[PDB]
């Protein structure tokens, strides 16, 4: 239960 | 600066904030009378 | 090669199998030739040249451990080092620890770098939790101990902080002395405090060997599955119970493996007359330990301190053994001398009651209710057992 | 604890409820 | 100083301090010895019939004195507080006037005092040869004996630090050397002599000969073991570091307190007032003078009289 | 005074003993 | 009676040499002085009887101080394990005081050996680390040179180096004294060697002897199979026995004995080897005596870098407090900050 | 809140009584640059750990080892309250930073039934994760008191890759202001010493400096 | 690349226009990668540009006080000197208690 | 200084003045002046009986002690001038309890006579 | 402003700490303890820098004695004056912790003989007139919910035990030879005020403690740290307590503006 | 001498070194361009001090009331002599109004 500012798994995550 | 690191009018303003409460802090005020 | 076993009179199960950790064991006599060469090499010092070239905080180390206790405190004072008391506490000529305590507040005010007293003064929990587990292990061999921790821990409750983690420590310095009252009652005002039992304690409670100070060094190689599954139990019986069940269910396995199993029913006893809540793990680890026994060692107010903790959660077959070997030893005629066992007339209602509010929902206490009854107010008919083993057999 | 009471039969009704209270509470051998 | 440990070496002001003091060099120039030019020479300071004091002034760069009595029935003389940067005038002063160096007094064991100990000994112990010298001191000033090696690199005297006190020799109060059977030059000092700290005017003298007595006088304050020297037959009160000429000794080095040192001075309101004080350093004054000008005898009575339970006086700027 | 049951014997021995002291001296007079 | 501040009782004087004699004081006056009218409700009385001469002793402690007063200025001991802990601890205490006058200050002249030191404070090099002998310990070293140098040079680190040399720099420490009872004060800094120390071992290893042969006993008459030296596991099998049949709370798993057994028979073949060198006769050695001399020599010479190591530990820290702040500076580095060197991505 | 007042017992001394008793004496410290702005664990009282603190892992190259990851690169969390983690770094086993000292002790068979993964080797790599960084770093030390040859520690893990802002939660134990310390209550010392080290000269919040030993500086005048 | 070695005047200038949140959190982290001698000459252009020499560049800056007092707070850094779920049950459980002891009274 | 603040040598360490002498090498005296040194025949224990005594023996070195009032306060510090059989500490006595009567048929015995009497006898 | 904390010694002061404890492996009146502590606790070097204080917390000690049924010994051989029938002495010692250390402030004895004469004979033929009249002024407190920071392990032993100490004396005193004197007796026996500090200060309130004896002073120390069991222990607690309860109600005192600063802004 | 008496109202206050919670040293910028002085201070009456608390300065209820002391002892801003060449003393006295408030 968080919502962060910046994130750097998450752009790894999506275009895979 | 080079051995000491610090020059000699920076250590005048420092040694004399170094002990500040000690030097003065009343007047001393009041009389003291003879008790025996 | 037949080596005798001392009785703990401990259940032989899978589920109570980490409270068997802590039993010596007869395995690890037998590799003991198989480490005799490995503690011979580590007896000789290292090369010169090895040392020298040594980083900084390794040479520390290996130096003031072999330093002197007091000579090692002087390298400490003097350049001002507070992280190398764990080394000065392994020493080979080391005190009690509570002469180290108060010689290690006696070098943080000779110290030569002074922090603010509020964080100058102040040690750090590990340690004052290993300074009263080397005392508490010390309480393990003799109890007469407990006065000068009594006077230490007098010190240290007025000069450092009270932690969660000093307070149970606490209570295994009042527990291996063989005070079972105020030992619980310390537990009891940690749950009223909204303090959790130290899980590192909790180990070492139900481990009565292994002084902590070559536990944490790695002087023990075995047993460490031991040591991380009563950590994990206690991490388990605080998430449901509060920290008193957790310190009643560590001084039920410490009396039990030291064979003192007088004040193994005590702490029953105490936990039954102060208002402790115990677990369901401790409850039936109590009824298993009483079929050990077969009720040998056990007295009027413990059996009625057991059958109170069973009416309000336990199970109707070790409610129905307990009363039934209390009476049954009470027809041997080795206890005919001693007193029976006698329910006053507002305990003997308030077990039963507790019984009637289980038979309302539960099909196992509602058929064996007036059982109940018929054990507790001493009148006893074989016919009701007659027509119990007509009952099972048809 | 001290009640002010403003007449006398209330003090005799409290004097009765504190007796009510002190029997109720065990009875002497 | 003190030991340069680790916290010492990572403050910056134990940086800035050593160059306000010394400016750009940092490190302290000592305390050196005077040469045998700008000496001066060994003076005969009073001639009584009983006794002869013969004394110097400013025999060394911290500008202590040395003395010496000299009894004039037993040719026995006696050296208080032997520190003088040449003990050769003082073995020539005893060699032609017949006398025998039997004790030498101290009365406190600061570098002041024993900094030609040694070469006091030596010396005077070599012109015998063609009963050695002893050492009357107090065994409170033994941790000033074990600082003697740290005060003498701070003071810069290198060439006395590495010899051994003779006072820290195995004397008649010492257990003696088990040696192998099969040398009593240093391995026992018979002639030593510890005083007491419980002094009275009763028992608590040395019978120098014929008749005169020099009573010692425990006062501590300015060190731990302070002894004086009075002799109430010819008015002479050798003070040592408690009392100079309107002044009093210094308070602000180690074992040195305050309240002790204003208990030492009302130890001396029994004297008579033409009781000559002789300081260990400075002139000479009269106990008389310090009771009417001296302002530090001033303050320790006017703090006694408005009720200081724990009257403290004492000098931060002064002698050692 | 026994010690067993009478554990104050510093305190109860020094005020009999300055009770007396205070009485056998002569500076202290009985008249007002 | 009552006192008042600033007015005080005269009182006279005793005329025996004061409150304190200077002269001398007598046995019946100083019996008084020994018997010293302290309330006994708090005060312990001992005396010791040793054949000719009795030793009295009386202690003291007030009621006003037993809950602020240290434990070691008042080493009061409620329990058996805090009397033998207690004894032990304040027993080290009295040796070390006892031994160390015999080689520093009030000591014999021969028995005093200093050490020079010098630290460089850029390179953290130790230069002139040597001992400040006298002439009669120097006719040794060269003794003791001068014959290995006849005997290694012909077969096989180097000319010019000093063979055994840590060995026979402890040994002319020893060989200079002319005190038994600071010689062994020099025995005990080289690696505990004085016989005080080898005689307590001697002691706990004839202990577990005495009951190696007690659980040989038990062992055999309950079935009426061992290992080696039994003596080492001893105490581990005792604990244990006296832990299964019910006398005894707690077994043991201190594996510190292992090993004793060899070890006690080296540090005596250490002991009596070093004072073979002593009387000077090293020209014949056995070769279990020389291969006891090459691991002698490399642990006397990590023992007296002690002191060295850790004044080198915190010149390290000196230094690194000097360092530059930061992460580090562009011209000083082969690394990129944000990446690791062996990174298969390194080159952007 | 609110300037809760002290009960030390520590006093800058008077402008009547003279400056006594020279064998112990405060004086004002203060080092050479700040360190309150650096990691906990390369300040100045952790200055002799140097040689332990574990090679830093970057940003970078966490994620690629996300992408590419190595059979023998044990990414380890280390982060020990259940509660505050909420998202799963990839690759990553948990071992929490309470039991690292008891997890290194077990077998390669009893770390497989405590844990569910096998044991490391010694020769393999080993990637520490936490909240800030300070768990892991503890945990590096405890991994490298075993004698595994190469621990690595990634400060500042969770915060940085999932973007939170969390922390591990060291209370740093400093005396709470009614906790009075040991030289105050206590007969340790002799009185003149301890009234000489509970002085201090000027205020009780900056740090100080103790001398074991003093001489009067005599040259200067 | 040559961090230390950059322009002074150019880095000061990219500096002045960090504005936004969270790319001036990456400003403080990155001001730890240049040296410092480069970091002490940071502070010095940077102050002379917006002061008397700004007369130097081709267009005046504009005024970043929060970059210009983290400079000036980094420099002086480098250079030598010279639970809330928890704690929210906590109050609660006392105003609840106040009101039973009766500190809290109800309306007179 | 803060190289005198642990023991041996600091501010409490009582045993820093020096050690008691231990030889029959001075002061050859009589039964007459043990008798009269004896704590049993002070005068301030003669009328004391609520203080418990404990009369043990060396077994190494053949000495005779007893202590009064031990169980009130139990120093550690006692007995540590003691210096058993070969110039060792107080912690190699292994002392034995013996009785009130024969305590004093053996403290009037020499050294050698309280060893033998353990060994061969009772 | 204060907190009372109680301590009863059962068979005497032999059953205290320091007389129990031993060494091991090898009847007469109970005492009744009460300490009065106030938050009065200031710092006298403020206002004169001659004084070489950190801390001044002043600190009540009222200690009682009360003959039980089950002494046989000495029944009758001297009426005891301790009893409440038989005068009811009691010792009010006023102590002060200065620098974490029990300094002595007076040592008073009162009884019920100087409370009847400071209400009848104090004068010539009347009482004291200030004192007659703070009796005329005795308004009751409202009952305040009081709170139990007790040990942990008489915590849950018996909970009412200083409220049934409190009136075993009460009951006794009033119903005794000295019947309608309790009520001056109660306010003379008032730590908690200025009417009971000046009732107190009528009374001799003991000698200067610096101008006795020195042995009286060691054996005074001896009797309160040692035999009655008030040591330094709990003269450090005393002031934690102070600073720990000072805490507390000053965060009942921030639920108090909360609590009236929204009580004014929904009726305004 | 207006900078030394509000330095000294911020700093730490006695032996127990008690920090001075409000900063008085940040009104000092804020009075000496309008050109008031520790000397004109004093001058002013209790109308004109609302006016200079409230408006110029924003002197808050807490601010205000450790300036205070200074003001209602009308302390003389005189630099004393000291052994150093910079001197932190200030006379301390109360000042009286024939003498201009200097003492
Ligand atoms: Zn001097
Ligand atoms: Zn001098
Ligand atoms: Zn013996
Ligand atoms: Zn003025």
């Amino acid at each position: 239960k968080s919502d962060p500012a910046v994130d750097n798994v998450a752009p790894l995550r999506d275009e895979d | 600066m080079t051995v000491h690191g610090t020059s000699l009018p920076s250590t005048y303003r420092m040694h004399k904030d170094i002990n500040k409460a000690q030097r003065n802090d009343r007047k001393l005020s009041g009389n003291r009378f003879k008790v025996l | 090669t037949q080596l005798p076993d001392p009785p703990y009179y401990l259940p032989h199960s899978p589920r109570f199998d980490a409270e068997r950790c802590g039993t010596f064991n007869k395995k690890w006599l037998l590799n003991l030739p198989a480490l005799k060469p490995l503690v011979r090499n580590s007896t000789y010092l290292p090369k010169k040249e090895e040392l020298w070239r040594a980083p900084t905080h390794e040479a520390l180390e290996t130096i003031i451990g072999h330093l002197p206790y007091h000579d090692a405190l002087r390298y400490i004072t003097e350049h001002s080092l507070f992280l190398l008391f764990p080394t000065v506490l392994r020493a080979r000529d080391a005190p009690l620890p509570h002469v180290i305590y108060e010689d290690f507040m006696k070098s943080c005010t000779f110290a030569s770098l002074q922090n603010p007293p509020e964080e100058q003064f102040a040690l750090p929990s590990v340690l004052l939790r290993t300074l009263l587990c080397m005392a508490a292990y010390h309480c393990t061999l003799d109890a007469d101990y407990f006065t000068t921790c009594q006077m230490l821990f007098g010190r240290m409750e007025q000069q450092q902080q009270t932690t969660p983690e000093v307070l149970s420590a606490w209570v295994y310095c009042c527990t291996a002395s063989g005070r079972v009252d105020e030992a619980l009652t310390y537990a009891k005002y940690m749950a009223d405090c909204s303090a959790p039992f130290d899980v590192t304690v909790f180990s070492l409670m139900q481990h009565p060997s292994l002084n902590p100070i070559e536990v944490e060094d790695g002087s023990v190689p075995h047993s460490a599955k031991g040591l991380l599954l009563q950590r994990r139990l206690g991490n388990r019986l605080h998430t449901a119970y509060r920290s008193d069940a957790v310190a009643a269910h560590g001084m039920f396995v410490y009396y039990a493996l030291t064979l003192s199993h007088v004040r193994k029913w005590e702490v029953i006893r105490a936990a039954a007359a102060l208002g402790v809540t115990l677990a369901e793990r401790t409850v039936v680890l109590a009824v298993e330990v009483f079929a050990r026994e077969k009720g040998m060692r056990c007295g009027p107010k413990t059996v009625k301190a057991l059958t109170h903790f069973l009416a309000q959660d336990g199970t109707v077959g070790h409610l129905l053994y307990v009363l039934l070997r209390a009476r049954k030893n009470e027809l041997l005629p080795e206890f005919r001398d001693l007193p029976h066992t006698t329910f006053s007339e507002e305990e003997q209602e308030l077990v039963l009651q507790c019984v009637a509010q289980r038979a309302r929902h539960d099909d196992s206490f509602a058929v064996a209710a007036t059982l109940v009854s018929s054990l507790v107010r001493e009148d006893d008919p074989s016919e009701l057992l007659m027509a119990f083993a007509r009952a099972a057999r048809n | 604890q001290q009640v002010v009471y403003r007449s006398i039969r209330d003090c005799r009704e409290r004097a009765f409820h504190l007796i009510q209270e002190l029997v109720s509470s065990p009875g002497v051998a | 100083s003190y030991t340069p440990n680790l916290t010492s070496l990572t403050n910056q002001v134990n940086r800035s301090e050593r160059l306000r003091k010394w400016g750009s060099a940092g490190v302290p120039p000592g305390v050196p010895r005077i040469p045998r030019l700008e000496a001066k020479g060994i003076a005969i300071l009073h001639e009584s019939p009983k006794v002869i004091l013969a004394g110097r002034s400013r025999c060394n760069n911290f500008d202590s004195n040395q003395y010496m009595l000299i009894n004039k029935a037993t040719k026995r003389c006696l050296l208080v507080d032997a520190s003088d940067d040449w003990p050769d005038d003082w073995a020539a002063f005893i060699g032609a006037s017949d006398l025998t160096l039997t004790h030498v007094f101290l009365t406190h064991c600061h570098i002041d005092n024993i900094i030609n100990l040694n070469a006091f000994l030596t010396i005077c112990g070599s012109r015998q040869k063609q009963d050695e010298i002893g050492v009357m001191w107090c065994p409170a000033e033994e941790c000033w004996v074990q600082n003697f090696k740290r005060s003498c690199e701070r003071y810069g005297r290198f060439e006395e630090m590495h010899q051994v006190l003779p006072m820290m020799c195995r004397s008649l109060y010492t257990p003696q050397h088990l040696v192998d059977p099969v040398r009593n030059a240093r391995h026992l000092r018979r002639n030593d002599v510890l005083l007491s700290a419980a002094t009275n005017r009763a028992t608590s003298f040395i019978d120098f000969g014929n008749g005169v007595l020099l009573y010692y006088i425990f006062s501590p304050g300015h060190s731990p073991g302070h002894m004086m020297l009075h002799i109430p037959t010819e008015r002479i009160l050798f003070s040592g570091d408690l009392l100079f000429f309107n002044k009093v000794g210094r308070v602000d080095l180690p074992w040195a307190t305050g309240v002790r040192l204003a208990e030492s001075l009302r130890l001396l309101e029994a004297l008579p007032d033409n009781t000559v004080v002789v300081p260990g350093h400075g002139r000479m004054t009269t106990l008389g003078r310090e009771r009417r000008e001296n302002k530090a005898l001033q303050q320790c009575y006017q703090r006694q009289e408005i009720g200081k339970q724990e009257v403290s006086v004492g000098f931060n700027e002064g002698y050692l | 005074l026994p010690p067993s049951d009478f554990p104050e014997n510093a305190l109860l021995k020094c005020i009999e003993k300055e009770i007396e002291d205070e009485a056998l001296r002569l500076d202290k007079e009985e008249c007002p | 009676a009552r006192r008042k501040w600033g007015q005080k009782t005269w009182s006279p004087t005793a005329t025996n040499g004061g409150a304190a004699p200077a002269n001398g004081v007598s046995a019946q006056e100083a019996l008084q002085i020994a018997y010293r009218p302290m309330p006994p409700s708090q005060t312990v009385e001992y005396e010791e009887d040793f054949g000719h001469n009795l030793m009295i002793h009386r202690e003291y402690i007030s009621k006003r101080c037993r809950d602020r007063v240290s434990f070691e200025l008042s080493a009061l001991s409620y329990s058996n394990l805090e009397l033998r802990r207690g004894q032990e601890h304040l027993a080290g205490i009295m040796n070390r005081e006892r031994r160390g006058v015999s080689v520093g200050a009030s000591g014999a002249p021969d028995d005093q050996v200093q050490m020079q030191t010098d630290v460089d404070a850029n390179s953290r090099e130790v230069l002139s680390a040597r001992y400040l002998f006298n002439e009669r310990r120097l006719q040794f070293c060269d003794r003791f040179q001068n014959f290995f140098q006849s005997k290694l040079e012909n077969s096989a680190n180097g000319h010019e180096k000093q063979h055994l040399f840590s060995l026979m720099e402890a040994c002319a420490v020893i060989f200079g004294c002319e005190t038994e009872a600071a010689r062994e004060t020099y025995y005990r800094m080289f690696l505990g060697l004085d016989s005080e120390t080898l005689l307590e071992e001697d002691e706990a290893l004839r202990n577990r002897i005495a009951d190696a042969k007690l659980v040989q006993r038990v062992l055999e008459n309950n079935k009426g199979n061992l290992p080696e030296e039994f003596e080492e596991y001893a105490p581990l099998y005792k604990a244990y026995i006296t832990h299964a049949v019910g006398k005894g709370p707690v077994a043991s798993y201190d594996i510190s004995t292992l090993g004793s057994t060899g070890l006690t028979a080296e540090r005596r073949r250490w002991r009596t080897l070093m004072e073979k060198i002593v009387r000077e006769d090293y020209h014949t050695m056995t070769e279990v005596e020389q291969m006891d001399a090459i691991v002698l020599n490399e642990q006397l010479h990590t023992v007296k870098f002690f002191d060295l190591k850790i004044g080198d530990a915190i010149r390290d820290i000196l230094q690194l407090l000097q360092r530059e702040t930061g992460v580090g500076s562009s011209v000083n580095r082969d690394t990129p900050v944000g990446i690791s060197p062996n990174n298969p991505e390194r080159r952007v | 809140q609110a300037d809760r007042r002290t009960r030390h017992h520590m006093m800058v001394d008077g402008q009547i009584n003279p400056r006594e008793w020279f064998n112990w004496h405060p004086k004002e410290y203060q080092p050479w640059y700040f360190d309150r702005h650096k990691f906990l664990y390369e300040q100045r009282q952790y200055a002799q750990f140097h040689h332990l603190l574990c090679h830093q892992v970057y940003l970078k190259d966490m994620l690629h080892l996300m992408r590419y990851p190595e059979p023998y690169t044990h990414i380890i969390d280390c982060r020990t309250s259940t509660q505050k983690m909420h998202r799963w770094v990839p690759h990553s086993l948990w071992l929490p930073r309470d039991e690292v000292e008891y997890a290194l002790q077990l077998s390669a068979d009893e770390f497989l039934d405590m844990y569910g993964f096998r044991k490391p080797d010694k020769s393999d790599d080993v990637i520490l994760l936490s909240h800030n960084g300070i768990y892991s770093e503890q945990a590096g030390w405890e991994w490298k008191k075993q004698f595994f040859q190469h621990v690595y520690n990634y400060r500042g893990g969770t915060n940085e890759l999932f973007g939170e802002s969390y922390s591990d939660m060291n209370v740093s134990d400093v005396l709470s202001p009614w906790k009075g310390p040991f030289p105050q209550s206590g007969v340790f010392v002799d009185k003149w010493s301890k009234r000489k080290v509970l002085t201090r000269t000027g205020p009780f919040d900056r740090q100080y400096e103790m001398q074991d030993f003093a001489l009067p500086d005599l040259e200067l005048e | 690349a040559d961090l230390d070695r950059v322009e002074a005047r150019s880095v000061v200038i990219a500096l002045n226009a960090v504005t936004n949140a969270d790319v001036y959190e990456f400003v403080k982290k990155y001001l730890f990668n240049f040296g410092e001698r480069k970091v002490k000459f940071l502070r010095t252009t940077y102050s002379d540009l917006r002061g008397h020499g700004a007369g130097k560049l081709r267009i005046p800056l504009k005024e970043n006080d929060n970059m210009y007092y983290h400079v000036c707070w980094h420099s002086s850094i480098r250079s030598p000197r010279q639970p809330n779920a928890k704690i929210d049950d906590i109050v609660k459980d006392k105003i609840e208690k106040w009101k039973a002891e009766g500190l809290l009274p109800e309306d007179y | 200084s803060r190289s005198t603040v642990f023991g041996p040598g600091s501010l409490y360490s009582f045993t820093k003045f020096g050690s008691f002498n231990r030889s029959p090498t001075n002061c050859t005296l009589n039964k007459r002046m043990k008798d009269i040194f004896r704590l049993e025949n002070q005068k301030h224990i003669r009328n004391d009986f609520d203080r418990e005594r404990r009369y043990r023996m060396c077994t190494k070195c053949g000495i005779t002690t007893v202590t009064i009032n031990f169980n009130n306060v139990p120093s550690a510090r006692v007995g540590l001038w003691g210096r058993c059989a070969d110039d060792k500490d107080y912690t190699h006595h292994r002392m034995v309890d013996i009785t009130q009567r024969e305590y004093e048929v053996l403290r009037e015995s020499p050294v050698e006579k309280r060893l033998n009497w353990w060994r061969y006898e009772r | 402003n204060y907190f009372v904390m109680t301590r009863t010694l059962k068979n005497g002061v032999q059953s205290a700490e320091l007389n129990n404890r031993r060494y091991r492996s090898v009847s007469r009146a109970d005492v009744h303890l009460t300490v009065f502590a106030p938050f009065r606790v200031y710092d006298p070097s403020l206002h004169d820098p001659t004084v070489d204080i950190c801390e001044w917390s002043s600190f009540d000690l009222v200690v009682q004695k009360t003959v039980p049924d089950n002494m046989v010994a000495n029944k009758l051989l001297q009426p005891l004056s301790c009893t409440p029938q038989d005068g009811a002495l009691s010792m009010y010692v006023c102590l002060a912790s200065v620098n974490s250390e029990m300094r002595i402030r007076s040592i008073q004895l009162l009884s019920m003989k100087e409370a009847q004469a400071l209400v009848e004979h104090a004068c010539f033929g009347n009482g004291e007139p200030l004192f007659l009249e703070l009796l005329r002024r005795r308004g009751r407190r409202r009952p305040l919910v009081e709170r139990r920071f007790d040990d942990p392990r008489l915590r849950y032993e018996e909970v009412a035990q200083p409220q049934q100490v409190a009136d075993e004396a009460a009951v006794a005193c009033s119903s005794s030879c000295y019947g309608p004197y309790y009520p001056a007796f109660e306010m003379l026996m008032d730590s908690c005020g200025s009417a009971g500090e000046y009732s107190r200060a009528l009374c001799y309130g003991g000698p200067y403690v610096s101008e006795l004896s020195r042995e009286l002073c060691d054996a005074l120390l001896d009797y309160i740290k040692g035999d009655l069991g008030v040591s330094d222990q709990l003269c450090e607690y005393v002031c934690q307590m102070q600073f720990f309860l000072e805490q507390e109600e000053y965060m009942t005192w921030l639920g108090q503006v909360q609590h009236v600063a929204n009580a004014v802004s929904r009726t305004a | 001498s207006l900078k030394l008496i509000l330095e000294k109202l911020s700093g730490h206050v006695g032996r127990r070194q008690y920090k001075m919670l409000c900063n008085l040293e940040k009104h000092y910028d804020k009075l000496k361009d309008e050109g008031i002085d520790w000397h004109e201070l004093k001058w002013l009456s209790r109308e004109e001090l609302i006016v200079l608390f409230d408006k110029v300065l924003h002197l808050t209820r807490t601010e205000r009331a450790a300036l205070l002391p200074a003001i209602e002892a009308k302390v003389c801003g005189v630099l004393r002599q000291t052994d150093s060449r910079h001197s932190t003393v200030v006379c301390m006295n109360r000042g009286n109004a024939n003498h201009g408030w200097r003492c």
